[PDB]
């Protein structure tokens, strides 16, 4: 229990952060992501790389859908930089920026099972440098063609789960991350 | 302590899959659910008033367009009221034809044909598949890409596919702007191999249109449909869309094809409570609906949510009879990867392999899997020897054929060389004669030299920006010593002013010789009728390297 | 045109015309060096696809005859029109207005009646299903 | 130059296999040989005096073994005049019933029934297999061997195999004399792991038949048949010798079979210039003669020889089907070794599993092959998770179901203590508690303690030399602390006596029903009739290892 | 007997009776520890095999019934007996005198009607084929 | 060319032999056997293990069958000791006893492509050794089980073409071994 709400989510107050926005069960209750990953432990790292670029890092929770793209819109409307993380559950994740197709992203990481720590602190990283109006090489991800039948029914399973706990009509809320 | 038998057990490549338990509730249930609606319809002056249980009145954008144009209305309530598991006896009887079945099927309700295969077992779906089949004559598909878009691997890979035997050839990209170079790589290769392959080239919706309108594709396929409005309308579609796109392939005289399979809405988290046989049903009938005129299901991409849990190899069958069923052509998958095990690949390929499908994989690997840029399929070019044994073995054409390494190195080495004079005419980064030869040579792009992908990023990128066409490529070919190449790629483009390949099942073999479902029309009665593997076709299909000659 | 009219190609190459009304036999590597045809010669006629919708017809398959009776009345749609009518109908692109106005255009410029009343239905449903601009 | 692909294709397990081209003129071809004879019969007043172009006079043993006993001569002129394909048409008919067709097809001359198969591809032959199989359940044999003939492994890889499905089930020997513990082991195990399960010991068959007759084996399968005369007289047989062995058997209350298959005679070098299917055909009409109630084919341990040319696994189904036709039991063989590749085998084995035969193998390997001494089956102990796998992803019974480690361990160590009693209360060699343990946790002989084997063949032989009967390994289980066992291995014994087991298909379920195609008649009728995986069974099939369960989550 | 009639464990146990005369509810566990019952008194009689013979028949099985009539007899046969028979019908191993000798003796010292005329089948058929001793 | 005819065999008489039969067509119209072990070195490796005992090894060529049972019951009738060598072209072997049931041997080798020159004369040892009154060991061979089907049917092949050189009625010819 590493997650507390602090208020509805306000549209950023300064153009230099990223707001990670995650999905409903976040954090609660699901823990880890597709392979055991803590949610703990996948967060601080995408903070970190946010804020290695001297970016400030934002996190709410999203309601209204579990799916990582309209997680990712919710988070990029409020951003000051227009920039943001979306983060489901199990680990999918992607980087989007206001004014996009809700469908399209700056990077998508559609494979959960191939993201490492590693991997969650470049996207932390890129997205800072995405809202410095950089061009940063984007982050690469190990291929595993095993990975998505493997995984998908679980995902599948995972992703419904959260679901549950989307709350029509309500805003997202603001978080604090524990030490 | 532990059992050194479920030790070496634990080790077995199978117990690496994913596997889990039924969850009726949420649609993770591959078919035979509780929660499926009953079979229904009801009529009046000519309008839909209920459908499957459900009233007009809560029809989704799904069930208008079903309800609308995706079900005869003719013989809907006589079809309704017969015994489904006559229906399925029907299905599988040698001496039911299929043009008495498809005028019922083709009034059967989405619930109704779904009920009626669900009370047949693999041997009896694979019975009625023989029969159902739109093509008389079996085929293959095949995927031709590797990881670093070389457009002359790619053209040397789609020449040994067409040698093969595809009948279809697929290419995309790993990277998003190399696309107008595969796309003419492919087709290119694909016509060296044998003039009258089919290509695609699988991409964004909007710039794979714009590259059939330029010319360099001949059909389109994964262009997506969903069985839940939910699900349809978080891809950004709706029924309506998806035909408007269908229409205008059609108006620019390219096929094309939808792209459905089973699993895609519960893996969404959509289903709304239903079976994923019963959902993939309802993209059929879009598909039906909207007069598109074949289908690319059995899962493909979501492979891994039906095989999880019971009885999903078994519907993938079950949604590739539906499809047939319903006189659609069927590019049945057997595509994607979904086991670590060879054994239970095979058996999930044979559903569609014995009996024979209009393409018996939609995507069969030409290239070594580490290439294959869908991300692995069932099958790939290490399998080309026991998927030829196998034919023979079981006297089963499975559409393709053993072939000499002498003739795939020349024919390899003729698609480069053709594809090096299309680059050297229409003055695009050259292509060297270190790299025909790597081509001739290859088993993937570990044996290819790097290119300079910045290069050929710039002036693909061209070939859209400045609207460069499929006549330069042939004015290429014409100039640079290929003018037999250059007449089968004027042959391709003229195909698309007749309109005759945009027909069911089509596909072009022999001397520019459109074979569709139209004139070859399936007309199996049972032992020694319909189609028969047997005179050259069977002396080509034995021929397999290793057999040793008595006579030596 | 019936199934036994079919293939064009082999039954009828002299019925498939060009939009530019040029025939099969003028596109030869010959005529295509000379720039005597063109790529702009090289278009299927609605004539073409309205004699395989009548193939389709009867073949038994009446729904992919509508499909091809659409697709004829779309060759005389430029290309860039086609993709900007598939993006207005996805969901929430466009206001009813702006489907039916499509639709109007459709049937008095290009005289695409059918493709028409494919919009108009869509304008209908779309407003009962909350599909509209505004609806999401 | 070389192709690289051509040297990946070069390394693949598939190019190690052997084939081989057609050669007609000597019998080197599967089936639909232009040399087979035409089908004809002439029948005179209930005497067949033409048979296959063949007149009475020119007759060899076989052919007059099948004239005067293998041909329902009722209504041969009758199946005869008609269409061979219409026959063909009929067999995977789902709307003719196997009733109506079992008169025709047995009244068919050999000939005659090869020509109407030779019509069908293989989804016409396995359509028409779960149709004319003759028991309506489907059901498995195993092979339990090992390369030290270890008797508490035996009995301990007996009772798992047992647990996990098969009815029938199968030992022989590396070395001779260890025959009489094989057979014990394999029986005392066989009943642990599930009351009912028959077993046999397969011998020479002096050997086979003594030990039948002391109690210790249940059935007998590998007397063979040949469809030569040449061959035939080659391994010092006629159909009268086997004929008569047939029914001893019966006369000691032991049900048996023949066996058969594809291209022995080609092997062998007198196939009189006919296909392997023309000449298997005759092997199944031999055994329908001797009045045989079933046959293990399916080429079996001959299936390097159809697998090497065109059509031979094709043929291999065929001519299981040719035997159900026939309304014998088919033990469809699926347990030789024939290909290095997965892929092939998978292909080979799923003929018969899909539609279900009597036996859909006669000896999946229930050891790893190492262990098989058949010299491997073409599936072995580490495929049962792929063979529950595929059963769950086609909802196809193929007879076995998922088991959990701990049952088995329970069950494997019950048999090895079970035997160890046996051991002590007869005097025999002891096995130890290290052994006991041993055999519990095995894999294979690998994980087993080394035995005097000097010691074992002496005691073995006295077993035969001094006539020590089964009611002596009764005696030695209820006076060890095993009445239950003793109870079990009784009633086995038990139904020697009654001839139940005897008839066509018969195995032992549930508690001593006897299921043969009697009482369990194959019914099809099409789609949603005759056997179907449901209920209870279907429950059983989908409960894979491995298998997450939704509410794991939250 | 009829298929109705079988198995005959289930509907009609006690027509099993053994060589003996023992009954199946004879065989228990105390008998044969006291031993009450032994090998000798386990084994099929004809009449069992004779009751089998007629359910093979009633389904159908006529060949089958034929080898249980063949069996019945046997039964009368001491164990080494059917092993000297087997091996004298094997080809090569007897004259034709030795194995009409044997059928006699079936049919005149166990009534084995049938057997012994399968004997003499095989050897007129083996004078016919050269499958008696000198003909290899 | 290795082997030459030298008249009809003579039958031993004394126990001081053992009788090599080979096949209608082994070192003529086949020189290898099934995995390419030639004749010659083949038969240098029984005779060398036969020798090596103290035993006279006599080579024969039967006409009157391929089967190598057969082949080598012809062999035992004609040795001093009964005990006798029985080789297909394709190189399957027995040690025979006269006496015994054709179809019964000393000892059987019943998978050609799992012999090796090791093996041959391992054999010819025992076959001295039994022709000795002693009571060898088993001669061991490697184990294999894909060998069977990878090689059955070319061993069937190369069955039916010494098959051919069969001569009915013809006795066996003793040979000179270079
Ligand atoms: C399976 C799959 C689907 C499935 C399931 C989607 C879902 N959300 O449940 C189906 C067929 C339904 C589908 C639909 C779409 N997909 Co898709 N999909 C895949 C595929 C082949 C594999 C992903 C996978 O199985 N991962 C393994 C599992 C274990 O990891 P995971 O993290 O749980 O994976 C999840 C995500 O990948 C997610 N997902 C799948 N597709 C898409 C697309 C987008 C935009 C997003 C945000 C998420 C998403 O679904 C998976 C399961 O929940 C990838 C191909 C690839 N190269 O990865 C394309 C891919 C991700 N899909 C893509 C596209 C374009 C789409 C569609 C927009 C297509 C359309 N026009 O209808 C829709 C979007 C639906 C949506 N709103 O999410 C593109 C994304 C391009 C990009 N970088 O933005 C990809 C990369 C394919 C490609 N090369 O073009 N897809
Ligand atoms: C396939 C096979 C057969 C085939 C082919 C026989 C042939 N002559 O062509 C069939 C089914 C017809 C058969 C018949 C018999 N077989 Co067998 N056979 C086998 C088997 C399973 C495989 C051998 C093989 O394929 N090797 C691979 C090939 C590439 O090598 P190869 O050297 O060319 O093999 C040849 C010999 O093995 C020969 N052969 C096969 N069986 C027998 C039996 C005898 C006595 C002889 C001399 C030769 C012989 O045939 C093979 C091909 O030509 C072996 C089991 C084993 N342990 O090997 C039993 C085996 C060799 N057979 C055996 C027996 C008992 C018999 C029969 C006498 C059975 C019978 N009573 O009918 C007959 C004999 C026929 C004859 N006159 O040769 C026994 C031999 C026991 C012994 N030590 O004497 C063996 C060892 C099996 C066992 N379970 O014990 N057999
Ligand atoms: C990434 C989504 C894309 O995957 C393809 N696809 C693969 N499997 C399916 C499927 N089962 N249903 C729908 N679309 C599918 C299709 O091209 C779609 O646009
Ligand atoms: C070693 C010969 C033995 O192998 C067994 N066998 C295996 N395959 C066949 C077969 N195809 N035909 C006859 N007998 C066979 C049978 O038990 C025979 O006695
Ligand atoms: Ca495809
Ligand atoms: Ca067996
Ligand atoms: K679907
Ligand atoms: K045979
Ligand atoms: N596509
Ligand atoms: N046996």
């Amino acid at each position: 229990g590493f997650l507390t709400e602090v208020g509805e989510a306000r549209q950023g107050t300064q153009q230099d952060e990223v707001i990670i926005a995650v999905g409903p069960a976040f954090g609660l209750a699901q823990t880890v992501n597709i392979v055991g990953i803590p949610h703990k432990s996948i967060l601080r790292e995408v903070i970190a790389g946010i804020e290695e670029e001297g970016i400030k890092a934002r996190v709410i929770r999203c309601f209204k859908s579990s799916d990582v793209a309209f997680v990712a819109v919710e988070g990029n409307r409020l951003s000051g930089s227009g920039i943001s993380i979306g983060i489901q559950s199990k680990g999918t994740t992607v980087i989007h920026q206001q004014g996009l197709p809700p469908l399209s992203n700056l990077e998508l990481f559609p494979q959960a099972p191939l993201l490492t720590l590693e991997t969650y602190r470049q996207i932390g990283k890129n997205a800072a440098r995405y809202a410095k109006r950089e061009s940063p090489q984007p982050v690469p991800t190990l291929n595993d063609q095993m990975a998505r039948p493997k995984y998908q029914a679980k995902s599948a399973i995972l992703h419904i789960k959260e679901t549950k706990y989307v709350v029509t009509g309500k805003n997202p809320q603001e978080l604090r991350v524990a030490l | 302590m532990r059992s050194k038998r479920f030790e070496a057990l634990a080790k077995r490549p199978v117990n690496q899959d994913g596997f889990v338990k039924e969850w009726i509730e949420e649609g993770f249930i591959a078919m035979e659910s509780p929660n499926d609606p009953k079979p229904s319809i009801k009529i009046v002056n000519g309008a839909v008033t209920e459908l499957d249980g459900k009233p007009v009145s809560d029809f989704d954008l799904i069930d208008h367009f079903i309800a609308r144009y995706g079900i005869n209305l003719n013989r809907a309530e006589e079809v309704m009221a017969m015994d489904s598991v006559k229906l399925a006896n029907m299905l599988c009887d040698p001496n039911v034809k299929r043009s008495e079945i498809v005028p019922l099927t083709t009034a059967m309700t989405p619930a109704k044909i779904v009920e009626v295969v669900s009370h047949m077992n693999v041997v009896e779906m694979m019975m009625a598949m023989q029969k159902m089949r739109a093509r008389r004559t079996p085929s293959q598909q095949a995927h031709v890409t590797n990881v670093k878009d070389n457009p002359v691997q790619i053209a040397a890979d789609a020449a040994e596919g067409a040698w093969r035997g595809f009948d279809e050839q697929e290419t995309t990209v790993a990277v998003a702007r190399y696309a107008p170079f595969n796309a003419i790589a492919l087709l290119v290769g694909s016509q060296v191999g044998r003039p009258g392959v089919l290509t695609q080239c699988s991409l964004e919706e909007a710039t794979e249109l714009k590259l059939g309108m330029l010319g360099h594709t001949c059909y389109a396929e994964t262009i997506s449909v969903y069985g839940t409005e939910p699900v349809f309308t978080d891809g950004d579609d709706t029924p309506w869309s998806k035909g408007f796109l269908a229409s205008s392939y059609a108006s620019r005289g390219l096929k094309m094809r939808f792209t459905s399979g089973s699993g895609s809405e519960v893996q969404m988290g959509y289903a709304e409570g239903k079976s994923m046989l019963y959902l993939e049903a309802r993209c059929i009938y879009i598909t039906k609906a909207a007069g598109v005129q074949g289908l690319q299901n059995g899962s493909v991409s979501c492979i891994g949510v039906p095989s999880a849990v019971p009885s999903g190899i078994r519907a993938v069958l079950a949604e590739n009879l539906i499809c047939s069923s319903l006189d659609l052509e069927c590019a049945s998958s057997n595509d994607q990867t979904f086991t670590h095990s060879d054994m239970r690949r095979t058996a999930r390929l044979l559903m569609q392999f014995l009996p024979g499908t209009d393409f018996i994989s939609s995507g069969y690997s030409a290239v070594p899997n580490y290439d294959n840029m869908f991300a692995g399929s069932n099958e790939d070019a290490e399998d080309f020897d026991d998927y030829n044994v196998i034919q023979r073995d079981l006297k089963v054409d499975g559409g393709l054929r053993p072939v000499r390494e002498e003739d795939v190195i020349a024919i390899r080495n003729k698609a480069a060389r053709a594809l090096q004079a299309v680059f050297a005419g229409m003055g695009l980064p050259p292509i060297t004669d270190e790299e025909v030869e790597a081509a001739t040579y290859a088993h993937g792009s570990k044996d290819m030299p790097e290119r300079n992908i910045v290069e050929d990023i710039k002036f693909a990128q061209e070939i859209i920006n400045k609207n460069r066409n499929g006549l330069e490529v042939v004015k290429a070919l014409a100039q640079g010593g290929f003018t037999d190449v250059a007449q089968d790629m004027l042959n391709i483009q003229k195909a698309k002013l007749t309109g005759d390949y945009l027909h069911t099942s089509a596909i072009i073999v022999g001397d520019g010789q459109v074979l569709s479902a139209v004139n070859d029309v399936n007309d199996y009665a049972g032992p020694a009728t319909g189609y028969r593997l047997q005179g050259e076709r069977w002396e080509e299909i034995k021929n397999i390297p290793g057999a040793l000659d008595p006579n030596e | 045109a019936r199934v036994s009219d079919y293939p064009l190609a082999n039954k009828h190459p002299e019925w498939v015309k060009t939009a530019t009304n040029k025939t099969l036999d003028d596109f030869t590597l010959e005529n295509v060096l000379s720039n005597k045809v063109t790529a702009q010669d090289m278009r299927i006629t609605p004539e073409t696809l309205r004699l395989q919708a009548s193939i389709a017809k009867d073949a038994g398959r009446d729904r992919l005859a509508m499909n091809f009776e659409r697709a004829a009345e779309l060759t005389a749609v430029p290309d860039d029109r086609i993709l900007e009518i598939y993006n207005a109908l996805r969901p929430y692109r466009s206001t009813k207005e702006e489907l039916l106005a499509i639709a109007d255009d459709l049937e008095s410029r290009y005289q695409a009646k059918i493709c028409a009343a494919f919009v108009r239905e869509a304008a209908t449903l779309y407003v009962e299903r909350k599909k509209l601009k505004g609806d999401d």
